[PDB]
C-alpha cells in the first residue's frame, strides 16, 4: 500500500507539472500568434462588451 | 462598480474601497494574482461610506494593500444539490477530498431567515439513531432540536456518528459540519463513515481549527443550507425522493468562539465571557432554520444535533444555556459515568427531550415506559445502595434490576441496532426474563440475543418491524412469537 | 471628465492608437483621462477600467483554463 | 421623503434626507427593496444634516448602499379592533396566517404611544386561581397585575407558561393576547396554536378569543425588538374599552437582547456586560404599558430568561422591580426532578397580604417559607455531617421542609410528551388545607418519596394507602 | 522509474504538447482559429515541451 | 522594498513602504543595525497607505524613526537540513551556540507553513511504541498525536525527554526537536546542554541526534510566540523525509502568554481572562502541523503550566482541545526513588480504547487502573486503623499495587551512568502480556522487591531466581 501510495502522489505532481507546462506553453503560443495576427483585431470586440 | 481595491489589511478584515452597489454580504472575490493562483473570497458586512469591510473567508497573509477585488453579484452562497452527496467539503462549498470539482446546478445563499411559524407542524416521524439509552429515553423526531452536550472526551462526536451510520435505510441526507475540530479527528470521522458505507448519504463540511476564523463561523451556515435545499426541494437516495435531513454542528461551543474571535477582531463591544451580545442570536438563527415543515409547504423536515462543550460538567455556562434555550431537548453526557465504564454516558436523570416523545414508534414507547419508570426507581434507591444487608426484598430487586437495565443501556461504539432488535431487548429485560442473567454477562448476552434473531428467527424480527405502528403493540401474536424466541434462546444458553 | 480610466492592453500600441482608446469611449463621457500599461502577461485583449468598472477580455481565457483542468 | 441610503452596518441602516424633510424619531422608513415588498425600517436617531440611523427590522442582507429610502412620515402602525382577534401578526402589523390581509377600515395605531398616566392607574388587584401549588400557595398569580417567571435554560419556562394558558384561557372573561418576543417558533408557537385551536369554549376556540404577534427568535433584532410594542398597541384598543385582557409576553429577555444588539451596531457606549446604555428607559417604556387602568384590566404573565444562571445579569434585575408577583425558577431544583422548579424563598407576590388572600393562606405560606429557611440555613450543616448532629426540632422541621420541597411538583396536562403521569389541577383552597394538614403533623409518616408529582393532600394519603 | 519513463513519454512535443496547446487555443482564445493568420511557426515547434 | 521606520512603541514598529510592494502580513522586515547584525520584525498589519505594523523581535533600544528597512519578502526564513542537527537557535533561525554561522548552501523555509491537508492525514490511528513501561501501558502514545506532561521540573522530567529521544533514535529514524519556548537561559539552557551532551547512547550522544530552538525568557513576545513556529518548521523537513520527529515544546502555556501580551501590544480586545480573541486560531495554526501523514509522522510531548492550576483556564482549556495523551508526573512518587514517576490515575490517553490497542491491551490497563484506584483508596484505611484491620481479598489487592507501583520502574538507556544499570527497551505486547501475568496471579510470592528498576515480568522472574 505504500507504494502505491508513493507513486500516485508522484504521478499526480507530474501531472500538475505537466498540465502547468502545457498552459505556459499554449499561452506563449496564443501570444505569438495574437501580435502576428494583429493585436489591434480584438480590440473592436472588446468595446462590444463595453 | 463591480471592482474595488483593498486599502488596508488587518486582523482578519480587509476595508476594500470603492466597491459601491455592493450588497450588504455580497461575497467579494479577490481575484487571483502573482503568487496566488487560487482565489479566496470575502464577505462584505460593514458597508460604510468610501469604505467596505470585508471578513477574509481563510489566510489574511495572501492578501495585501491595492489587490483588486471584484463583488461577484451574489449574497454568501454555497453550492448545493445532489452533487454535494458523498463529498468533505469547505464552508464555501469547494472540495477538499480531492476527489474532483463539485457538480451544482444552483446555489442556496446562507444566512437567510428560517422559514417561520405557520410553516411548521409538530413532529410525528420518530429518528432512530441506533443508541439504546437514547432511542428508549430521549425519543428524537425529525426536524426535532436535540442537543448532544458532554465535557470534552465523553463520546458526542461517537454519538452523532452512530446516528449517522444508524439513518442507511431510513431515507435520511445526514450532513456532519466539523466546525473547529482539529484535521486529526475530522479525517478519522470522514474515514469511519466511509468504512461503514454510511458516507453514500452523508455531506460532511469540514472548518478545521488552523482554518481562519471567518471559517468556523459560516460553517454550520453552509451545512443548514444544504440541509435546507434537502428538506426543501429534496434529493433522490436510493431510487427514491426523501426531503428528510439530520445535521450536525458538532462544537458549537467552537463556532461561538470562532465568532467571537472574529467580534473582536472587528472591535465590537463584549458581552457576557467576552463573547459578542448577539452571540445568542448567532446560534438561534443558525438552528431555528432547522424545521419541521407542514404538509401544504411540502412536508420536509431537518432535524439538529448540535454538540456543545462544557468545561468541569459546567452546565450554567454562557454557550450551554444559550444553546439549551434554543434547542428542543438535551443529551447530556455525563464524564463520571464515561469514565465509570458506561461509555454510552447519559444523565438519564436530566437528560430529557421536550417534543418527540410523542414523535415515537408506539412499540417502542409502550415497552420504555416502564423502562424509564425503573431506572427513577433505581435512581431513587441510589442512596440506599451503600447500606448492606439493610434492605429488603423489594429494594434490593429494584436496585439489582436497575443495575441490570444500565448494563443493557451500555452499547459498544459503532454497532447500531435497529428499532426491532431494540424493541425486543427492552420487551425481554422489562419482563423479569433477565433476573436470572448475571449482570456483567448482560451485554454478551443481548449480543447473543440478536445474532439468533438475525439467522434463527427473521420472521420475528419481520413481524415486529411491521407491527411496530400498531397503537397496542403487544398484540397476541408478537407476545407469543417473541416469548417463544426467548425462552427457546433461555433454553439453548 | 469627473472620472479616470485605466485601460491597459496585451502589447503597447501606437500613438494612433491611443486615439482610437480614447475616441471609442463616448458611452461615459467621450474622452476620460486615461493610463495605459503593457504588462505582456496579457494576450489578444484589453483591460479597460473606466470609472469603476473593469471589463477583462485578455488574459482570462487562458487563466479559465487551467481551473477547467485541475 | 426619498431619502438614500448611505451605510449600512448590520441590520442599522443609515439614510440621508434632504435637508426639510428629515423623518421625525420614531417614524418608519422603507427601502422599496424591488420585487414589490418593502422593508420597513424604523428611525432611531437623527445625526445631522438629514442623516438619520435606523433599524432595518429584516434580512438587510441583500440591499446596496445608494438605494433610495420612502419616509412614510408616520411611525409603525398596526391594525386594532375585534379584526386582529384569532389572527397571527408580524411585528409591522401583517398577518402571516393563511387568512388575507386586514382591510383598511380598520384602525391603524401607532406602536409607540405613551404609557398610562399616574391618574389612569388602577391598583386594585386580587388573587388570579391557577391550579399551581407552588404558585398558588407561594406567589400568586395577581389578577390585573404584572407577574412574571424567572429561569434559566434547562428550567421548565415554557412548561410552566403553556400549562398556565391551558389552566386559566378558558375561563377568560374576555379577549387574550399572546407575544413571543423571543422564542423558539416550535414550542413558543406552531404548538400553541394547536393547543389554543383544540380548546373549546361553548362552540368557540380559545383561539377565537386571541391576538398573537410573534416576531420569533429567527427574525432579526429589530422585530423582537419592536414585537411587544405591537402586541402591547393591539392589547390596549381592547384594554381602554373595558374587556379584560390576558396578556402573556415571552421572554421580555430576549427584548432586551434585541435592544442590546441594536444599540451595539447604532455605536452607542456599551454599559455592564455588552448591554445597551438605554436599558432602563426601554424596559420602562414596554413595561409601563402593561399597565391595568381605570378603563380595564390587564392580567399580563411574562417570562424572563436569565443568561447562564445569573440572576444579578441587568435584564432580570431591572425586569423584578416591573413586577407584582415573582416567580422565580433554579436550575438546581429541575435537576431534582422538580418539574416546577420554583424556588419558594426566592419568590414572592405583592397581594400575599391576609386582606387579599386570606388569613389562613396568609398563615400557611408563611410557615412554608420560614420552613425551608430553616432548611436553607441548615443545608451545609446536613451536606457536610448530616441529619444525625441537628436537634429533634431541628431534624423534624428538615423533613417537613424536604416533604414540603417535593410536594410542590406536581405533574402538567401539557406535560403528557414526556412524562406519563396526567396531569393535576389542585384549587388554591386545596392547596392551603393541603399544606395546613402537612405543616400540622400529617403526613409525618408518610416517606418523602409518596410527595413527588401528586395532586392535594388527599392523593398522597391516598398512595399511600394504596401501598400500605 | 516507471513514473519517470510515463512522464519522459509524455514530454514529447507530438505526444501531448502539441495536441493540448493547440485544442485550448482553439477552445479559448477562439473557436476553430488556433491557425487563423500565420501561427505555423508555434505549430509543434515553440509547443516543444 | 526598502522601506522607513515610521513609529517605534515598545516592541511595536511601524514602517512605511511605497504605495506598490507593500509587506504581506507575516512577512519578516529587516533593520540594518550600523553593522552585521540586524533586527528582524515581523509584519502583522498593513494599516493605511504603505504603513505595516510589526513586532520588533528584538532589543529596539537603539532605534531611531526614519532608518531603513528591508523588506524579506517572506516569512521569517530558518535553516533546515541535517546541518540543524546539535546546534542551538534562536527563533531568527542564527545559531546561539558556540558554532559558526549555518551558511548559504543550506535550505531556508519560511516559518509559517501551512497543516497538512485533509487528503494527507492518516485515517486510523497508530501507537507510538516509547518503549517506556509505565507510558506505554497506562497513557499509551499515538504516532502524529500530541502528549501533555505535568510536573515541576524536579521529577525527572528532562530524563524522561532524554529517555524518549534516545529510543526513537536508536529505534527509529530518530530525530528530535526541542522548543524551548519561554525557556530560561540560565536553568533550562545550559543545563539541558549538558544533560544533552552529557548522556550518550550507542556511542552517540543524545545532543547530537536532535536540534534545539530556544526562544528565551529575555526576548521580546513576538520571539517567544514564533519560536515554536520555528521548531515545527526544523521538524517538518525531517518529516518531508518520512522520518518519525520527536517535537518537545517546554511550557506551552509561554507561548500562550506570549501571543497574549503580542496581542496586547498590537491593541486588540482581551479575550475571557485577558487572553487574545484569537486564541483557538494561534493554537490551531501551531499544534496542527503536528498531525501523521502519509509521507511521515510528527509526535509531540508538549509540557503544560495551569495557571494558578485552574483547568477551565481557556489557555489550559484550548491546550486541551489538541491533545491525545496525559502524563501526570508527581512529586511524591518521585521522592520515592522512582525516575519514571509517572502518575497512572491521573494520567490517560485518548488512544487506549480495544478498537486500537487490542482488546488485551485495554483489558490490562483498566485492570491497572481498577487495582490502583482500591490501593488510593485504601491509603487512609492503611494510614489510619493499620494492615491488620483490611480484610482478605483486598490485602492480595493491596500488595499487588504496591508490587505494580514498583514494576513501572525502568531503567533508562540514557541515565546508565548516572546509575550504573543498562537501560532496558520493554515493546508495548511485552509490557501488555507481563502486567497481565503479574495480574493473574503469578509473582505474588515474589516480594515488592525484584520489581525495582526491572523490565518484562521474566526479567524479574530471573532476578528472584538469582
Ligand atoms: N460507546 C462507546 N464505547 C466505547 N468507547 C467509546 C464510546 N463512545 C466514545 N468512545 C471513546 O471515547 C473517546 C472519545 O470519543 P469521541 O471521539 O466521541 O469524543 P467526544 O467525547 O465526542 O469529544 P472530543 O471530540 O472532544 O474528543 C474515544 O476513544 C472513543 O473511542
Ligand atoms: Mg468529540
Amino acid at each position: 500500500a505504500q507504494a502505491e501510495q508513493e507513486r500516485i502522489r508522484m504521478l499526480s505532481e507530474a501531472k500538475s507539472q505537466i498540465a502547468d507546462l502545457v498552459t505556459l506553453t499554449a499561452s506563449r503560443v496564443l501570444g505569438a500568434e495574437l501580435q502576428a495576427r494583429g493585436h489591434d483585431a480584438l480590440i473592436a470586440e472588446s468595446l462590444a462588451a463595453l | 462598480v463591480n471592482v474595488g481595491t483593498v486599502i488596508a489589511v488587518g486582523d482578519g478584515v480587509a476595508r476594500l474601497s470603492g466597491l459601491d452597489q455592493v450588497v450588504a454580504s455580497e461575497i467579494v472575490e479577490f481575484p487571483p494574482k502573482a503568487g496566488r493562483n487560487e482565489s479566496i473570497y470575502g464577505i462584505a458586512l460593514n458597508l460604510e461610506q468610501d469604505s467596505v469591510a470585508a471578513i477574509i473567508l481563510g489566510d489574511d497573509e495572501t492578501i495585501e494593500e491595492g489587490d483588486m477585488v471584484t463583488s461577484t453579484g451574489r449574497v454568501i452562497s454555497v453550492p448545493v444539490g445532489q452533487g454535494l452527496l458523498g463529498r468533505v467539503v469547505n464552508p464555501l462549498g469547494q472540495p477538499i477530498d480531492g476527489k474532483g470539482p463539485i457538480v451544482y446546478e444552483k446555489t442556496r445563499p446562507i444566512e437567510r431567515i428560517a422559514p417561520g411559524v405557520i410553516t411548521r407542524k409538530s413532529v410525528d416521524t420518530p429518528v432512530q439513531t441506533g443508541i439504546i439509552a437514547i432511542d428508549a429515553l430521549i425519543p428524537i423526531g425529525r426536524g426535532q432540536r436535540e442537543l448532544i452536550i458532554g465535557d470534552r472526551q465523553t463520546g458526542k462526536t461517537a454519538v452523532a456518528i452512530d446516528t449517522i451510520l444508524n439513518q442507511k435505510g431510513q431515507g435520511m441526507v445526514c450532513i456532519y459540519v466539523a466546525i473547529g475540530q482539529r484535521r486529526a479527528q475530522v479525517a478519522q470521522v470522514v474515514g469511519t463513515l466511509e468504512r461503514f458505507g454510511a458516507m453514500e448519504y452523508t455531506i460532511v463540511v469540514s472548518a478545521t481549527a488552523s482554518e481562519s476564523a471567518a471559517l468556523q463561523y459560516i460553517a454550520p451556515y453552509a451545512g443548514c443550507a444544504m440541509g435546507e435545499e434537502i428538506m426543501e426541494n429534496g434529493v433522490m437516495l436510493n431510487g427514491q425522493l426523501v426531503k428528510d435531513a439530520l445535521i450536525v454542528y458538532d462544537d458549537l461551543s467552537k463556532h461561538a468562539v470562532a465568532y467571537r474571535q472574529v467580534s473582536l477582531l472587528l472591535r465590537r463591544p463584549p458581552g457576557r465571557e467576552a463573547y459578542p451580545g448577539d452571540v445568542f442570536y448567532l446560534h438561534s438563527r443558525l438552528l431555528e432554520r432547522a424545521a419541521r415543515l407542514n404538509e401544504e409547504y411540502g412536508g420536509g423536515s431537518l432535524t439538529a444535533l448540535p454538540v456543545i462543550e462544557t468545561q468541569a460538567n459546567d452546565v450554567s455556562a454562557y454557550i450551554p444555556t444559550n444553546v439549551i434555550s434554543i434547542t428542543d431537548g438535551q443529551i447530556y453526557l455525563e464524564s463520571d459515568l464515561f469514565n465509570a465504564g458506561q461509555r454510552p454516558a447519559l444523565n438519564v436523570g436530566i437528560s430529557v427531550s421536550r417534543v418527540g416523545g410523542a414523535a415515537q414508534t408506539r412499540a417502542m414507547r409502550a415497552v420504555a415506559g416502564k423502562l424509564k419508570g425503573e431506572l427513577a426507581q433505581f435512581r431513587d434507591l441510589a442512596a440506599f445502595a451503600q447500606f448492606a444487608s439493610d434492605l429488603d426484598a423489594t429494594t434490593k430487586a429494584q436496585i439489582e434490576r436497575g443495575q441490570r437495565l444500565q448494563e443493557l443501556l451500555k452499547q459498544p461504539q459503532y454497532q447500531p441496532l435497529p428499532v426491532e432488535d431494540q424493541v425486543a431487548v427492552l420487551y425481554a429485560a422489562t419482563n423479569n426474563y433477565l433476573d436470572d442473567v448475571p449482570v456483567p454477562l448482560i451485554t454478551k448476552w443481548r449480543d447473543d440475543f440478536l445474532a439468533f434473531l438475525r439467522t434463527a428467527h427473521p420472521e420475528v424480527r419481520k413481524l415486529i418491524y411491521d407491527n411496530r405502528l400498531d397503537r397496542k403493540f403487544p398484540t397476541p401474536e408478537v407476545k407469543e412469537a417473541l416469548e417463544a424466541a426467548i425462552k427457546e434462546f433461555k433454553a439453548t444458553s | 471628465r469627473a472620472v479616470d480610466a485605466s485601460v491597459t492592453s496585451a502589447i503597447e500600441l501606437s500613438a494612433e492608437q491611443k486615439e482610437r482608446i480614447t475616441r471609442e469611449l463616448q458611452q461615459r463621457y467621450g474622452d476620460v483621462h486615461v493610463t495605459y500599461h503593457v504588462d505582456p502577461t496579457l494576450i489578444g485583449g484589453l483591460i479597460i477600467r473606466v470609472g469603476d468598472q473593469v471589463l477583462d477580455n485578455s488574459l482570462r481565457a487562458r487563466l479559465s483554463a487551467i481551473q477547467r483542468v485541475l | 421623503a426619498k431619502g438614500v441610503i448611505q451605510e449600512i452596518i448590520g441590520v442599522v441602516i443609515r439614510a440621508k434626507f434632504p435637508e426639510d424633510e428629515v423623518p421625525e424619531i420614531y417614524n418608519a422608513i422603507e427601502i422599496p427593496l424591488g420585487n414589490g415588498d418593502r422593508l420597513v425600517c424604523e428611525v432611531q436617531q437623527q445625526l445631522g444634516n438629514g442623516v438619520v440611523k435606523a433599524v432595518a427590522m429584516g434580512s438587510t442582507d441583500g440591499l446596496r448602499r445608494g438605494l433610495e429610502v420612502i419616509d412614510t412620515g408616520r411611525p409603525i402602525a398596526v391594525p386594532v379592533g375585534p379584526a386582529t382577534l384569532g389572527r397571527v401578526f408580524n411585528v409591522l402589523g401583517d398577518p402571516i396566517d393563511g387568512m388575507g390581509p386586514i382591510g383598511p377600515e380598520v384602525e391603524r395605531r401607532p406602536i409607540h404611544r405613551d404609557p398610562p398616566s399616574f391618574e389612569e392607574q388602577n391598583t386594585q388587584a386580587q388573587i388570579f386561581e391557577t391550579g399551581i401549588k407552588v404558585i398558588d400557595l407561594i406567589a400568586p398569580f395577581t389578577r390585573g397585575g404584572k407577574t412574571a417567571i424567572f429561569g434559566g435554560a434547562g428550567v421548565g419556562k415554557t412548561v410552566v407558561i403553556q400549562e398556565l394558558i391551558a389552566n386559566i384561557a378558558k375561563e377568560q372573561s374576555g379577549f387574550s393576547v399572546f407575544a413571543g418576543v423571543g422564542e423558539r417558533s416550535r414550542e413558543g408557537n406552531d404548538l400553541i396554536h394547536e393547543m389554543k385551536e383544540a380548546r373549546i369554549d361553548e362552540n368557540t376556540t380559545v383561539f377565537d378569543k386571541t391576538v398573537m404577534v410573534f416576531g420569533q427568535m429567527n427574525e432579526p433584532p429589530g422585530a423582537r425588538l419592536r414585537v411587544g410594542l405591537t402586541a402591547l398597541t393591539m392589547a390596549e384598543y381592547f384594554r381602554d374599552e373595558g374587556r379584560d385582557i390576558l396578556l402573556f409576553i415571552d421572554n421580555i429577555f430576549r427584548f432586551v437582547q434585541a435592544g442590546s444588539e441594536v444599540s451595539s451596531l447604532l455605536g452607542r457606549m456599551p454599559s455592564q456586560v455588552g448591554y445597551q446604555p438605554t436599558l432602563g428607559t426601554e424596559m420602562g417604556e414596554l413595561q409601563e404599558r402593561i399597565t391595568s387602568t381605570k378603563r380595564g384590566s390587564i392580567t399580563s404573565m411574562q417570562a424572563v430568561y436569565v443568561p447562564a444562571d445569573d440572576y444579578t445579569d441587568p435584564a432580570p434585575a431591572t425586569v423584578f422591580s416591573h413586577l407584582d408577583a415573582t416567580i422565580s425558577l433554579e436550575r438546581s431544583i429541575a435537576e431534582r426532578a422538580i418539574f416546577p422548579a420554583v424556588d419558594p424563598l426566592a419568590s414572592t407576590s405583592r397581594i400575599l397580604d391576609p386582606n387579599i388572600v386570606g388569613e389562613e393562606h396568609y398563615r400557611v405560606a408563611q410557615e412554608v417559607k420560614r420552613v425551608l429557611q430553616r432548611y436553607k440555613d441548615l443545608k451545609d450543616i446536613i451536606a457536610i455531617l448530616g441529619m444525625e448532629e441537628l436537634s429533634d426540632e431541628d431534624k423534624l422541621t428538615v423533613q417537613r421542609a424536604r416533604k414540603i420541597e417535593l410536594f410542590f411538583s406536581q405533574p402538567f396536562t401539557v406535560a403528557q410528551q414526556f412524562t406519563g403521569r396526567p396531569g393535576k389541577y389542585v384549587p388554591v383552597k386545596k392547596t392551603v388545607e393541603s399544606f395546613a394538614r402537612l405543616l400540622n403533623g400529617e403526613g409525618d409518616h408518610i416517606p418523602e418519596s409518596f410527595f413527588y408529582m401528586q395532586g392535594d393532600f388527599d392523593d398522597v394519603l391516598a398512595a399511600y394507602e394504596a401501598s400500605q
